[PDB]
């Protein structure tokens, strides 16, 4: 038994759209929010909280700019996002402009 | 209740649902034999066709029908395990696991096999772990534990008795279903075991009731008879006294008792004292590190083979297969469970996890081993067995203060909460006559309260250990990192590097990587070789870096060349594992044999390296460890060597590391070598170190298990030589009351042997290495109750005097005496044969009224004929009980001790070897059942086992193989079996 493609997928947007879990693992966003503050200087101490703030501000940027991505796939006729609809969307928020 | 405040906005009503169903999504949503593991395979499928084309390598397809692999299948039990072929398989599930299994091992083996750069020590380790697979999956054949006992219908198969069987090195969510006739043909030990689990002696139910009136406990000198095991030592049997004395009280205790002293055996003895003797057989529960359970397993399987010890790992799922299979007697109940199990064994992972499923247990004992993990009272372990409904508790650990009095607070508090406290930490500084009273008034009020055994007290053949403590001027490279670290110089740290990503968070953890080498900093060896090796970086140069970046190395290599030289081996514990990096490159690149042990080594590579090293034929020279893995259970008899390199904030973690080479039963001298980095960050650690040392002599060693005059000028001696400092023939592997034997191990020995860039690697290393580089271009590369309870143990057993403790302990009785039960046994017995003889003498007189009378009338036909033809065609109380069958009972008590004598005078050594002989007795050829001779001894060997009526248990009991003889339409019955029984004894007697 084997299951038609896109019935998952509308499952696990189902699924995700209802809990409020983060869906980044902690230890990876800790070490790459280091390894990005480690540039400007060296030495920074992070508080858990600070990070976790972090956190939830790029889930909520990257989940709207994926529905901004999924608005522009679905306007070119197509229900695969690609690069240029997130190039797009972001040109029209004024983020590459 | 209601709102008093509302809204005037005129919003439309919103459902805020968010749960969601997938019901309109089941068209394409909805609308166990397969295999599992792959073991071993054959390389003959069939039959042997020849010897030729021996030569290149197999496809795929090739090794289809070449190869029959041994197969596990999906929900099977390990011993239907099949050699299949790909042709004889077809199509099941776990096909691509069979690919896998063929891919991936034909194809690597083959091609270690065929390949010209492999050498023999590649191909012998490559065998020994192939053959450490297939021995590791052959030992999952054997059973290990019954758990339960089943009857289930087959295919038109009557019943069959059906067994939850257990493997040993399987876990419970692999427990299988199995037929009972194979298992006991295997291994019958384990039925035995399970037989004598069900109707055991010992239960949870049955334990005492002492409420603080607990009897007083005589000293033991010789080993108690419950105790099978082996052979109890005297040192043992005085830790057992204590125990016992402690319980007696009604205190908790720490075994203090040094690694290797057998402190298993001792509480495993404990355990069984306190089951056998105290009769405190109830819910008891040790918590044990988990590396070491196995060894707790073994144990409690050798010396109280008796117990009902079960394990608790695993799983969701196994756990749940022993909460509800093994934990209860009566699982299928929804009132008060009583506990089924004696001991139970368990991790701290368990005790986090399944807190809330052991904490609403009432247990009567705790034995916590490695209480050290227990040191501190904020950690949720702490908390969590700290909640728990427990009378007695034990703490078993080696080091029971490790960094400061707090610690043994917590522990002590642990133990039982309140009448110790401990709220002034010491002070060197001070060393006051108050100090030194608080440390007398510390030393006796935990005196009895902790038993601490030395291994310089007993096994008096231990070699003694002499540590040294080797103090090494600092490279240059050390010098101006030490400069740059603690000056900080994050332009100067930079320099060279294209990156310059450096982190001066954690200065002294720097300052501690900058004592041991340079080379764990980025970006420093190229650093060191464009400035020596002049750019090139040809191999000789690099090594000739890594002995004169760090000025512990010149001393560590000097070591290594003497040690090289003389046959010792040698074990380098480090507190970093780049270090350890550091040190298998060094070595790799000088070309020793060398093996390693750090946490990212799994446990099986640590096992197979820890037999490696130990083997008689070893050609490993040094093995490194990280100093905090591996548990208490690293064997290493064969090193004589220890070199700490890196000097541990905690002492303990040290006195460790130093005793995995010294343990019981070392043939060689040990000495270990603390490397030791000059005016540097490190001199602080030890002399935290040698504080914790003072500590510990002082609390610990001189609390275990005309001298207190001098006391208190030893111990201000002692404090006196904790206010100090330290810092104001070298390698000698020789070495030539007990309070000056202290003052040794702290002397500092200077080293200063200055050597310059070249005069290393000399012309007889330097030739060889040489050539080595050279040819490798070439090749590229009593009431009412109690009588009717006597009356069914009479129809069972038969007589209750020589079966009252039987019985009573049993369930069969209540709690009374066992005089008092013996007496109302022999009362009954005895009026039953008066009552049978008052109502047979009645009977036989009647019969002779009624035939008088029969004679009268027959001469009246040429009625009294049928009276006399319905007589001719036994019931008392004893003690209220009415219609008790009081011929049947000196019946069977008469036929059960004929029974009894007949089979041990003739079957004593094996009562299954009992024959009937020449006698023959009457067919039961119209019986559903095929009933011979042979199932007549077998049922009346049950009787004298089971007992008499008990048709559950005969059919049970597989050893009689009578299972499926007997049915409880289908012939004998339970009526059946009852009449045979009674015939049989009969016509024997």
């Amino acid at each position: 038994h084997r299951y038609r493609p896109g019935t998952v997928a509308l499952r696990e947007i189902r699924r995700y759209q209802k809990s409020t879990e983060l869906l980044i693992r902690k230890l990876p966003f800790q070490r790459l929010v280091r390894e990005i503050a480690q540039d400007f200087k060296t030495d920074l101490r992070f508080q858990s909280s600070a990070v976790m703030a972090l956190q939830e501000a790029s889930e909520a940027y990257l989940v709207a700019l994926f529905e901004d991505t999924n608005l522009c796939a679905i306007h070119a006729k197509r229900v695969t996002i690609m690069p240029k609809d997130i190039q797009l969307a972001r040109r029209i928020r004024g983020e590459r402009a | 209740k209601i709102p008093t405040r509302f809204s005037n906005r005129q919003n439309k009503t919103v459902n805020y649902n968010i749960d969601y169903s997938d019901d309109d999504l089941l068209e394409s949503e909805d609308d166990f034999h397969g295999i599992d593991i792959v073991i071993n395979h054959r390389l003959k499928t069939s039959l042997e066709e020849g010897k030729v084309l021996e030569k290149t390598v197999p496809d795929l397809n090739n090794c289809k029908e070449n190869y029959e692999f041994l197969i596990k299948w999906t929900d099977e039990s390990h011993l239907h395990n099949t050699w299949e072929t790909y042709e004889s398989i077809g199509q099941v599930r776990g096909l691509k696991r069979l690919d896998n299994y063929c891919k991936q091992f034909i194809i690597e083996d083959q091609q270690v096999r065929l390949d010209p750069y492999v050498t023999a020590e590649d191909i012998e380790i490559m065998d020994m772990e192939r053959e450490r697979r297939l021995d590791e999956f052959e030992e999952f054949h054997v059973p290990e534990r019954i758990i339960d006992s089943q009857r289930a219908s087959l295919e038109d198969g009557t019943s069959q008795l059906q067994y939850l069987v257990k493997w040993r090195r399987l876990n419970y969510d692999e427990a299988t279903w199995e037929n009972a006739t194979d298992i006991v043909k295997l291994a019958p030990e384990q039925v035995k075991h399970f037989q004598n689990r069900e109707n055991s002696k010992i239960l949870p139910q049955y334990s005492s009731n002492y409420t603080s009136q607990r009897p007083r406990f005589e000293k033991l000198s010789v080993q108690p008879p419950f105790i099978k095991g082996g052979e109890l030592r005297d040192f043992q049997l005085t830790g057992i006294n204590w125990m016992a004395f402690l319980w007696s009280k009604g205190d908790n205790g720490i075994l203090a008792d040094e690694m290797g002293l057998g402190k298993t055996v001792q509480t495993v003895a404990f355990i069984s004292w306190l089951i056998f003797a105290r009769r405190q057989n109830g819910p008891h529960i040790i918590v044990v590190p988990l590396s070491t359970m196995p060894a707790w397993l073994d144990t409690f399987e050798k010396w109280a083979p008796d117990l009902n010890c079960i394990c608790y790992m695993g799983n969701q799922k196994s756990r749940d297969t022993i909460r509800e299979y093994e934990f209860y007697t009566n699982p299928r109940a929804k009132g008060k469970k009583t506990m089924k199990f004696n001991v139970l064994l368990t991790t701290y992972e368990y005790i986090l996890k399944d807190r809330a499923e052991l904490g609403s247990i009432k247990w009567q004992f705790m034995a916590v081993d490695e209480a050290h993990r227990l040191k501190n009272a904020e950690s949720s372990l702490y908390e969590s067995l700290n909640s728990f409904k427990v009378a007695n508790r034990m703490l078993i650990t080696g080091t029971p203060l490790q960094n400061n009095i707090k610690e043994l607070a917590a522990l002590v508090n642990f133990l039982m909460p309140g009448r110790f406290t401990i709220d002034q930490e010491i002070d060197f500084e001070n060393q006051d006559e108050e100090q030194e009273e608080y440390i007398h008034d510390l030393h006796r009020r935990i005196q009895p309260f902790i038993l601490r055994r030395l291994k310089k007290d007993v096994e008096k053949s231990l070699p003694s250990k002499t540590e040294r403590i080797l103090r090494v001027e600092l490279s240059d490279v050390q010098t101006e990192y030490y400069k740059n670290i603690l000056t900080k110089n994050y332009s100067a740290l930079t320099a060279g590097a294209k990156g310059g990503h450096f982190s001066l968070l954690n200065i002294m953890n720097e300052l501690k990587k900058a004592s041991n080498h340079p080379y764990l900093f980025d970006n420093a060896e190229e650093r060191v070789l464009q400035k020596f090796g002049d750019g090139k970086m040809t191999r000789e140069n690099v090594l000739r870096g890594l002995i004169m970046s760090s000025g512990k190395m010149v001393l560590l290599d000097q070591l290594l060349t003497r040690l090289k030289k003389d046959g010792h081996r040698v074990l380098i514990f480090s507190q970093m594992v780049r270090m350890l990096d550091i040190l298998g490159d060094y070595l790799s690149i000088k070309g020793i044999n060398f093996q390693r042990l750090d946490g990212t080594v799994p446990s099986a590579q640590r096992r197979i390296s820890i037999d490696h090293f130990n083997s008689p034929d070893s050609n490993d020279f040094v093995f490194l460890l990280s100093t905090r893995a591996g548990g208490l259970g690293i064997n290493l008899m064969t090193a004589d060597t220890v070199v700490i390199f890196d000097s541990d904030w905690n002492p303990q973690a040290d006195l460790q590391a130093m005793a995995r080479a010294h343990r019981i039963g070392q043939k060689n001298h040990v000495m270990v070598y603390r490397l030791v980095s000059k005016d540097t960050v490190e001199e602080e650690v030890l002399e935290r170190a040698r504080k914790k040392m003072i500590l510990e002599y002082a609390i610990i060693s001189l609390g275990v298990t005309k001298k207190n005059e001098p006391n208190a000028g030893e111990l201000s001696a002692i404090l006196k030589f904790g206010a100090g400092n330290m810092f104001t023939d070298v390698l000698n592997h020789a070495e030539d009351l007990g309070g000056e034997e202290f003052l040794k191990q702290f002397e500092v020995t200077d080293y200063k042997a200055d050597i310059d860039w070249d005069d290393i690697i000399p012309e007889e290393e330097l030739k060889k290495l040489q050539d080595e580089e050279q040819k490798r271009k070439d090749e590229e590369y009593i009431g009412e109750s109690e009588v009717r309870a006597l009356y069914k143990a009479i129809l069972k057993f038969g007589n209750l005097k020589e079966i009252l403790d039987e019985l009573i302990a049993d369930g069969t009785l209540p709690v009374k005496s066992f005089e008092k039960y013996g007496e109302t046994y022999d009362e009954m017995m005895e009026a039953a044969k008066d009552c049978v003889h008052e109502e047979e003498k009645n009977r036989k007189e009647i019969l002779e009224k009624l035939e008088k009378h029969a004679t009268a009338y027959r001469a009246k036909l040429k009625n009294p004929l049928t009276r006399l033809s319905l007589k001719k065609r036994v019931l008392f109380n004893f003690k209220g009980v009415k219609s008790l069958n009081a011929e049947s009972l000196l019946s069977r008590v008469e036929d059960l001790k004929y029974l009894k004598n007949l089979i041990n005078s003739n079957y004593k050594d094996d009562p299954l070897k009992f024959s009937l002989g020449n006698n023959t007795p009457k067919p039961v050829q119209n019986w559903s059942s095929n009933w011979t001779k042979e199932e007549d001894e077998k049922l009346l060997i049950g009787v004298f086992k089971y007992g008499y009526g008990s048709w559950t248990q005969i059919r049970d009991d597989p050893f009689l193989g009578i299972t499926d003889k007997i049915f409880l339409k289908k012939v004998p019955g339970a009526i059946h079996l009852g009449r045979r029984v009674d015939y049989l004894l009969s016509f024997l007697r």
